RNA sequence: UAUUAAUCUAGAGUGUGGUAGGGAGUUUUGGAAUUUCAUGUGGAGCGGUGAAAUGCGUAGAUAUAUGAAGGAACACCAGUGGCGAAGGCGAAAACUUAGGCCAUUACUGACGCUUAGGCUUGAAAGUGUGGGGAGCAAAUAGGAUUAGAUACCCUAGUAGUCCACACCGUAAACGAUAGAUACUAGCUGUCGGGGCGAUCCCCUCGGUAGUGAAGUUAACACAUUAAGUAUCUCGCCUGG
RNA sequence: CUGCCGAUAAGGUCUUCAAAA
């Protein structure tokens, strides 16, 4: 799998914290792939936890077997320098198969390009953008669909026997009953 | 539910605070009397239907 | 002839056709399709001889592995059918076998009774003429 | 999860025969083996019990079928898989 | 006998001499209504108005109060029948 | 008066994925002034996304990134 | 039709490729809120009701601010919604795991439907052993009301509600509608997969709703998710 | 804007009819 830890180390001193993250990394993770690490920075988190108001957020983008979690998880709490820890397995988040699917990635790029074009015209440099068309409906249908529309599998069948056919065609329904008025 | 007075006028603060208190009073009164889980679900669906039907004709 | 829809049929072969005919009559539909079987093919041949349906064409696939019969009903000019009511006798489970002396007459001969004695499906009058009886498929009037 | 690819390749009578009865029973036995472990560990998951019972019953009916038709292959299949007992 | 200008939302059984036509356009209606009146006037031996006539004499105007809009809207005036309890 | 501009952004953008350290400032708009996940009428997202953002936002509120009851 | 000897894939399954889920169990984690206790400020009521009275309070209550401990349930999201065969499932994460939808130039080649007996699951209450107990509250005590009140109201309050392992197997366990299969106008929503590519909207294949004709019904009403036209199988009914 | 608020002996008529004007 591909996991993603977001570690919360205390707010002491930068250089010494990085060592704490490195120590916490090299101890656990029995079997592991490449361990890329980041550093989101220093933020004043919303609710105070462990009576601390500043914390260093680290992100790990390793990958490996399911056993890489147990030892690291049980040591995090014990370590007084770590406030929280979340192992978000990106193979189970709300949408992962589509993200690996190649066609959807290219379509998303195209949507980014086109959507950026619309927002630009609206927030025109200074000239008035009369259409202000964003939330409103679009124009006529997309001619792309009209053509590239799928064709159902019309299974072709060959006639073998017949009988009585004459295709009379009696498509004259709801015909007039009354015909010509008359007097007794 | 902090709302600043802006020190420009007083009424306006109470004009916004009335709304905030009404939605606040709804949940405060909900967790006052014990209903069964089925009845609690029943009351949630009842509120949603009332709000929905009213919004249909206001839209 | 080409199609677009998948064709399914019931496992019981007499009432499958019977349901198709009855539903089309009630809903005023004319052209229906179903899977083709030799018992089903033979009963449709005698029906068109008796003048209850207009045309009956059996077709096969391009591979010769499947056949589906697509029949149409015989509506008059004012759009009221020739079939009035259908009822199946030898249903699955309880198979009806009647000798010649007890061959039924449906609506005093107005309707037709389908009897497959020994030479395929056969009308009641000709069954009486040969003085031989057997399996009774369905009542059509 | 079980490595479905390896077990199917072992049970193939010939290539591309990925939908016979023999490949089905080899896969079913593997799922049964895995599910008995899981259910014995937990003992309170009853939907897994539902899956285990359904898979056992499905395997039994198919083997009955393979006895009714081509009984000789039934003897061959039973000695390799050791599923009877 | 009853004749009518059905407009796609009518039961064809009730009418006898159905005349497929519009019913929402103040121009189509008048053209067709005068046409039936025109038959009556010729039978009564008074001169026709629109029937058996060339282009210049059939010309009619669109009443007041791009193209004309024969769209049916005002759907918001159809809520759910008052219910709930 | 009101507006009809309520349309799921991630659909027009085809974002297809929500991660709490890729669009954090985007998720703060969905939250209420009193740190609450605004409903459909305010947030504007399709229910499917409305579910995805809620799980991610509650995850951030577990990760101690956004408050609970105050500003 | 039944038996036997064989062929075929359309029924049903398997694999590959897309894919949506509060589906389940096990182990950890989190914040509000209530209660109790600890420490400050404070000074006469608080509490409760139709109205009051038991009750709590100068031993400093209610209130306010901080902290600690502990148990239970998971606001908003949350729905003219999703999943499961049903009961049911809604804080976050990990592991294990069940079924389902769509497209299949692939494969087996009738292996399918139902199911007496049997097995599995099965809301809440209840039982047995050992833990746990913040809140609430059968039984119980008191104050009210009342002609009387063993009840509705109020103040206390044990079992219980919680966990682990063993049982009990009943509910308006309801869609008061057994399962499977084929056919029969239409319109409006909404959800998922697929096709196009800003959304929005169009088409296809399915799930979940509303309206509605033929058709059915004693009527109410059902109406493509049937209570309609038919077949198979099981269960059940025969006046109070 | 939610005080309080209980009971009521037995058996019984009444549609004769449309043949019709
Ligand atoms: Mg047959
Ligand atoms: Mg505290
Ligand atoms: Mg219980
Ligand atoms: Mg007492
Ligand atoms: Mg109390
Ligand atoms: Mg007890
Ligand atoms: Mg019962
Ligand atoms: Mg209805
Ligand atoms: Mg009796
Ligand atoms: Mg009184
Ligand atoms: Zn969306």
């Amino acid at each position: 799998m591909q996991y993603n830890i977001i570690l919360l180390v205390d707010g002491s001193l930068s250089l010494e914290q990085a060592n704490q993250v490195n120590e916490k990394q090299q101890q656990t993770l029995t079997n592991v792939e490449g361990l890329q690490t980041e550093y989101l920075g220093l933020k004043e988190l919303a609710y105070p936890i462990k009576k601390q108001l500043s914390a260093h957020y680290y992100r790990w983008k390793f990958s490996g077997d399911n056993q890489s979690t147990k030892d690291f998880k049980r040591t995090a709490n014990i370590n007084k320098q770590v406030l929280r820890e979340l192992i978000i397995n990106l193979e189970r988040e709300y949408g992962y198969l589509a993200s690996i699917n190649p066609k959807k990635q290219q379509l998303a790029l195209q949507k980014r390009a086109k959507y950026d074009e619309i927002i630009a015209r609206e927030n025109n440099p200074e000239n008035p953008d009369v259409p202000v068309t964003s939330g409103l409906a679009s124009t006529q249908p997309r001619l792309s669909r009209t053509e590239k529309a799928q064709k159902p599998k019309e299974e072709l069948w060959d006639v073998v026997q017949k009988m009585g056919n004459f295709d009379s065609v009696q498509a004259n329904p709801y015909r007039p009953r009354f015909k010509r008025f008359n007097a007794e | 539910p902090k709302i600043e007075v802006k020190n420009d006028d007083l009424e306006l603060a109470l004009k916004k605070f009335k709304r905030v208190s009404l939605e606040i009073r709804r949940l405060a009164q909900r967790h006052e009397y014990h209903l069964r889980k089925g009845m609690r679900l029943r009351e949630k669906r009842k509120i949603a239907q009332k709000k929905r039907r009213k919004f249909r004709n206001m839209v | 002839i080409t199609t677009t829809k998948p064709i399914k049929a019931h496992f019981d072969p007499v009432a499958d056709l019977l349901t198709k005919i009855n539903n089309a009559r009630k809903a005023k539909l004319m052209t229906v399709t179903t899977i083709a079987s030799k018992l089903k093919i033979a009963i449709l041949e005698i029906l068109v001889k008796e003048g209850y349906l207009a045309n009956f064409q059996v077709l096969e696939n391009k591979s010769k592995t499947k056949r589906i019969v697509t029949f149409n009903l015989k509506y008059t000019q004012r759009r009221i059918p020739s079939i009035n009511g259908v009822k199946q006798i030898s249903k699955p489970g309880l198979r009806i076998y009647r000798p010649f002396e007890k061959l039924p007459l449906v609506l005093n001969g107005l309707g037709i009774a389908i009897i497959s004695t020994s030479d395929g499906v056969m009308t009641d009058k000709v069954a009486r003429l040969k003085k031989i009886g057997g399996e009774i498929l369905a009542y059509v009037w | 999860q079980i490595d479905k690819n390896g077990i199917i390749k072992s049970a193939q009578l010939h290539d591309k025969d990925v939908g016979s009865i023999q490949v089905q029973v080899s896969l079913l036995t593997s799922q049964i083996k895995q599910l008995t472990d899981h259910l014995l560990a937990n003992k309170k998951d009853f939907i897994s019990k539902r899956g285990l019972y359904a898979k056992v019953s499905k395997r039994k009916r198919l083997l009955k079928y393979l006895k009714h038709n081509d009984l000789e292959a039934y003897r061959n299949l039973v000695k390799t898989l050791n599923l009877r007992g | 006998p009853v004749v009518a200008l059905c407009n796609t939302n009518t039961n064809p059984e009730l009418v006898d001499f159905i005349i497929p036509a519009n019913n929402h356009q103040p121009q189509s209606t008048c053209l067709l209504m005068n046409l039936l009146a025109d038959a009556v006037a010729e039978a009564k031996a008074m001169p026709t108005m629109f029937a058996y006539k060339p282009d210049e004499e059939i010309q009619i105007e669109i009443p007041q109060k791009k193209q004309i809009t024969s769209q049916r809207l005002n759907i918001t005036r159809n809520p759910e029948v008052l219910t709930r309890e | 008066f009101k507006r009809s501009k309520k349309y799921c952004r991630f659909c027009a953008i085809g974002q297809l994925r929500i991660d709490l350290i890729d669009d954090l400032e985007a998720l703060k708009r969905f939250l209420s002034p009193y740190a609450k996940i605004n409903p459909r009428r305010i947030t504007g997202n399709c229910q499917m996304h409305q579910r995805h953002v809620a799980k991610a936002l509650k995850r951030a509120r577990y990760l101690a990134l956004v408050p609970f009851v105050k500003d």
